RNA sequence: CCGAAACCCCCGGGCUACACGCGCGCUACAAUGGGCGGGACAAUGGGACCCGACCUCGAAAGGGGAAGGGAAUCCCCUAAACCCGCCCUCAGUUCGGAUCGCGGGCUGCAACUCGCCCGCGUGAAGCUGGAAUCCCUAGUACCCGCGUGUCAUCAUCGCGCGGCGAAUA
RNA sequence: AAUUGGAUUCAACGCCGGGAACCUCACCGGGGGCGACGGCAGGAUGAAGGCCAGGCUGAAGGUCUUGCCGGACGCGCCGAGAGGAGGUGCAUGGCCGCCGUCAGCUCGUACCGUGAGGCGUCCACUUAAGUGUGGUAACGAGCGAGACCCGCGCCCCCAGUUGCCAGUC
């Protein structure tokens, strides 16, 4: 066997949790021991911008959020038990990284 | 364009080449013979007379 | 007469004149470098399709 | 680079292809682009009121659209798919592009407004607005505001619920800006 | 409307010229102070020709070597205001830092015009400001540093963070 | 020499400039240079492109003198293009400032008035609000504003390679 890390991030809240939940449900029952889906930070990205193209009078200034959230999953299964679980549909728009070590 | 450029001389049943053939690269490339300074023809190289 | 090519050939190693956008084609006007080189004015028009959120 | 930048790279990728295809596929009747991104061949799903223009006049346009996609991106085997929009009259961006053609054509203002209003209210629009900022064929900067039913509310759960389609309908004396804001039942 | 041009290419110069006027701001007129040392404390963020541990040389600016890091896991990073002891003992000064000589680094083809820093020398006005006038009502103002954008380099700017923490209504 | 331009009372003056040493750049001085597609006359009897070397250029076969290659099509005008950060924002689309984060604007049916219109949406009380309350020849509805969305205090569940001589053989 081979301890795999699924490191899964997404740009929006609804898309990331459904995959994290589904990954912990399908893997649960087979030849997998699975450590729980741990939430790491939101590296919230602030873009802080000038609205007005005149830059004139008072110019009201847009605050921007890009929030990118990262769930992490350790798993003890084969490379074949890994693809079976990576079958799932996945939101657009959800990055799934795989490191493989023994 | 620029006419006339008939600078190859004529024998009676043969031809001969007026200009010089380069000694840096092989034959096939003629020299703008200045008398002391050789330009190149294919590309454009500063060559001196050997 | 005859002359060799030109499409500009001077130094533009770095600065603002080095940059151009991928929407309004400018040097001095804004170039947001996060891998989204556009002016500030485009940025505002484009963002809701990007997925940025107005809310503070 | 990292997690953060790549997502923005992708979204920037959406815009460069959605900007060009709108402007071309005004003959078809542009309404969207469902873009499925893979390492095999970028799969773009072009949304049209009508698929018979997008294909082309004998395969030309679908191949033309396959060929400019290779230039912008580094996926050189991009597929083309045409999905219909299921209600183009519920889509505002279709109605904006559709209204723009009609004003390009020269048909009168309130007439070209009435029909439009009437075709989408028949379709199922809780409420609808058309605004037409422009010269209005003189030389004063006045907009004309065609109004029925409910409208966009307050805040932002305003703008998400409604539809909004914008189109510059070109003329040869000036310009007229075509705004069409639809409110679907919800 | 222009059509070897109100195009196009190039180097150099100009936008950084000044007897002056104003606007918006920074820094400031010291003992609630300065040096020196020691100790106790954050947060947003940004980081691949990019942040740079740590080790070494250099007075330093920086240079040489080199770990980790595409990130809650590594780096910028030290917060600053604070307080305690010591030296100093209210003068245009040990204030204040303009102006000028020199030595020296750093980026780029290149910083004289026109960059910033470091060291020594230089050491200007200013010792609380008329008429007039602006901003704001609480974790705010007042105050102290901190980051980021754009970005080599010009930041006494713009956006944004936490630390101390009220008056009057 | 040029100190590019625009902006001008609130609402032009840290403004377009979220980055002027060249670049940027639109200004000035000097050297050098492309004009599509058609018509017209020209063509390979060798380049439209390249190039030593002087003579000239701040540099560039760039230009002349001068001599020449690789393989093959382009001036001059005439309509008429590409280019122009070249003019008109009192011709505009977009977006934005300010009045104004203000508290208004409408429609149905009824009712009144010869009619433009009125009434309702007025009055009393009350709120930041045409907000709500009572009254009333009105009764209701939409937009605006409001809730709605995001952020902040306190707790709990799910989850822990961040977190610690917490509790510990």
């Amino acid at each position: 066997m081979q301890k795999a890390r699924i490191k899964i991030a997404s740009t929006n809240v609804r898309s990331l949790d459904e995959v994290a939940n589904q990954i912990k449900q399908i893997a649960e029952r087979t030849g997998v021991r699975m450590s729980g889906p741990i939430p790491l930070p939101t590296k919230r990205i602030r873009i802080t911008t000038r609205k007005s193209p005149d830059g004139e009078g008072s110019a009201t200034f847009d605050r921007w959020e890009l929030r990118v959230h990262k769930r992490l999953i350790d798993i003890e299964a084969d490379e074949r038990a890994m693809r079976q679980i990576m079958r799932i549909r996945v939101p657009e728009d959800v990055t799934i990284e795989i490191e493989l070590i023994s | 364009m620029g006419q006339k450029w008939k600078l190859y001389e004529i024998k009676d049943g043969k031809v001969i080449r007026k200009n010089k053939f380069c000694p840096r690269c092989g034959p096939g490339v003629f020299m703008a013979d200045h008398g002391d300074r050789w330009a190149c023809g294919k590309c454009g190289y500063t060559e001196w007379k050997k | 007469m005859a002359k060799a090519d030109y499409n500009k050939r001077k130094p533009r190693k770095f600065g603002k004149g080095a940059r151009r956008c991928i929407r309004c084609g400018q040097y001095g006007p804004i170039i947001r470098i996060q891998g989204l080189m556009l002016c500030r004015h485009c940025f505002r028009e484009v963002a809701p399709k990007l997925g940025f959120r107005k809310y503070e | 680079m990292a997690i953060e930048r790549y997502f923005i790279r992708e979204a920037v990728r959406e815009m460069l292809i959605d900007e060009f295809l709108e402007k071309e596929l005004r003959r078809a009747g542009y309404g969207g682009l469902d873009i499925k991104k893979t390492p095999l061949g970028t799969k773009v799903i072009i949304f049209a009121a009508n698929p018979g223009y997008v294909i082309g006049r004998g395969g030309r346009r679908i191949r033309e659209l396959t060929r400019i996609l290779e230039k912008q991106f580094g996926l050189e085997n991009p597929q083309i798919e045409v999905e219909e929009i299921k209600n183009p009259y519920l889509n505002a961006k279709v109605q904006a592009v559709r209204l723009a053609q009609a004003l390009e054509r020269g048909i009168h203002f309130r007439r070209a407004a009435y029909a439009a209003l009437r075709a989408i209210m028949n379709n199922g629009a809780r409420g609808v607005e058309i605004r037409l900022s422009g010269k209005l064929t003189g030389e004063r900067a006045k907009s004309i505001r065609f109004y029925q039913g409910y409208l966009a509310k307050v805040g932002n759960p305003a703008e998400t619920l409604v539809s909004k389609g914008y189109a510059q309908a070109l003329l040869k004396l000036g310009v007229i800006g075509v705004k069409v804001a639809i409110m679907p039942p919800g």
